[PDB]
RNA sequence: AACUUGAGUGCAGAAGAGGAAAGUGGAAUUCCAUGUGUAGCGGUGAAAUGCGCAGAGAUAUGGAGGAACACCAGUGGCGAAGGCGACUUUCUGGUCUGUAACUGACGCUGAUGUGCGAAAGCGUGGGGAUCAAACAGGAUUAGAUACCCUGGUAGUCCACGCCGUAAACGAUGAGUGCUAAGUGUUAGGGGGGCCCCUUAGUGCUGCAGCUAACGCAUUAAGCACUCCGCCUGGGGAGUA
């Protein structure tokens, strides 16, 4: 906000894999402050995962983080009658925070049978550049490839 | 600072004396202020008439 | 040819016309910002006239041009992003004079507005 | 009758976009003709009208025409005011400094009068580049006979006349003399590049004093004398 900086409240380790990424990603399958299922629904998807693609579960994961995770975003200026959208680099805590976010939301917005197989699902298709969670990082370079002409009006 | 005018004494600035001129006029010809050449009022106006003068009979550039 | 073509740039409040001529005031090529795609507020953008100088640039070298003199005519945003714009192309830019035409009055200066 | 200080004349100097006429230039705008040249140009907050593909914009050369004179250029200068900036020449007005050669009050103000008087406007005849009232569009708005954009006519220019109005303002009549200072700048003079003194302008602070206050203050809105113009609550009305 105005006054400085707000610090961050940070996770533990994940009980199973050792990784902060992880838990993170159980912060946001939790509906309703239910941690148990969505502790369940990662289980039920790392090792799932490990049966359609062949490698570590958490090896796979790592892959496909790095393409859902955007590298420059499009923060919005203003002159007047038109609003600039000035392409920004993402920093990379923010990086971690949209991945995470765009695997969850274009894992819930397909369907199968289960939250259990689509996290699974779209785990592997982000691996392999497929998906909506890789289709809207490639939406948000776009954005930020179209408006280089605004590059010089990052405030 | 000192006129260059009044210190050696000239009194009829001559606009046949080009070279004289050349130390008032700048990379363009342009007159250059009094401020910066530090002559007189007095001597800023005759001096004027000269540079306009050399400017008409082609001694003296117009732009350079 | 084979060297000395003198470039023309236009850099105004609107798009930055580069024109690149012979030593003689004859055209070989030319690329403004408009005929890039660029859209106004994109138009007079440095960005915008990097790729408008570099564009007219790789034109000339299809000429054999090896030595390109900057003659700048406007108080226009993109113009310092336009010449090295034309030295990132390699085009050994010897002289940058401006011609912005300056009247000794003798006209009306058109009204400004409100 | 007499006198010079007032006012003028004489002599020696000074500066000035003061005025009128005729010439001579350079930069720039527009248009035209070509060479090169290719798909845009231009404009906005975004647009679009608009100009282009019948070759525009750009670029180079040349030509035609009109208008105004960058730099110098400043609380700078001149003029009664309005106003006066390119250079040259010819006519021509005013002002300042010094001297004290001459006249010995020849002075001030000034109703009526008579002239000058920014822009805009009118008539006649020219000229017409640029910008343009009005007019056309294209937009914004709920509407937009407006601000924005694209063009565009009179006018803007010249010569004669007419008009005689402006926040034509220092919102401060003209003349004369007196009344603390400080510090600049313009044009001279006299003394010992510097200092001092001094004359006339032009500025900024600032005393006494004045004012309702703001403020003015040796360039008064202070202190005095002469003359002219003007005012007597606001509308109706600068209208009959």
């Amino acid at each position: 906000p105005r006054k400085g900086s707000v610090p961050k409240r940070d996770v533990l380790p994940d009980p199973i894999h050792n990784s902060k990424l992880v838990t993170k990603l159980i912060n946001k399958i939790m509906l309703d402050g239910k941690r148990g299922t969505a502790q369940r629904i990662l289980y039920s998807a790392f090792d799932l995962v490990e049966q359609r693609s062949g490698r570590d579960a958490l090896e796979v994961f790592e892959e496909a983080i790095n393409n859902i995770m955007p590298v420059l975003e499009v923060k919005a200026r203003r002159v007047g009658g038109s609003n600039y959208q000035v392409p920004v680099e993402v920093r990379p805590e923010r990086r971690t925070t949209l991945g995470l976010r765009w695997l969850v939301n274009y894992a819930r917005l397909r369907g199968e049978k289960t939250m259990e197989d689509r996290l699974a699902n779209e785990i592997l298709d982000a691996a392999n550049n497929t998906g909506g969670a890789v289709k809207k990082r490639e939406d948000t370079h776009k954005m930020a490839e179209a408006n280089k002409a605004f590059a010089h009006y990052r405030w | 600072k000192v006129c260059y005018f009044t210190a050696n004494g000239i009194t009829h600035i001559d606009y046949k004396d080009t070279e004289l001129l050349k130390r008032f006029i700048s990379e363009r010809g342009k007159i250059l202020p009094r401020r910066v050449t530090g002559t007189s009022a007095k001597y800023q106006r005759m001096l004027t008439t000269a540079i306009k003068r050399s400017r008409h009979m082609a001694l003296l550039p117009y732009v350079k | 040819n084979i060297e000395n073509g003198v470039a023309h740039i236009r850099s105004t409040f609107n798009n930055t016309i580069v024109t690149i001529t012979d030593e003689f005031g004859n055209a070989l090529s030319w690329s403004s910002a408009g005929a890039l795609g660029f859209k106004g507020s994109k138009k007079s953008t440095p960005f915008a006239a990097q790729m408008a100088s570099e564009t007219a640039s790789k034109s000339a070298m299809e000429h054999g041009l090896k030595t390109v003199e900057v003659t700048v005519k406007g108080p226009g945003p993109g113009r310092e992003s336009a010449i090295r714009a034309l030295q990132s192309a390699g085009l050994e830019v010897t002289a940058i004079r401006d011609v912005t035409p300056v009247p000794h009055n003798g006209c009306r200066p058109p009204k400004r507005r409100r």
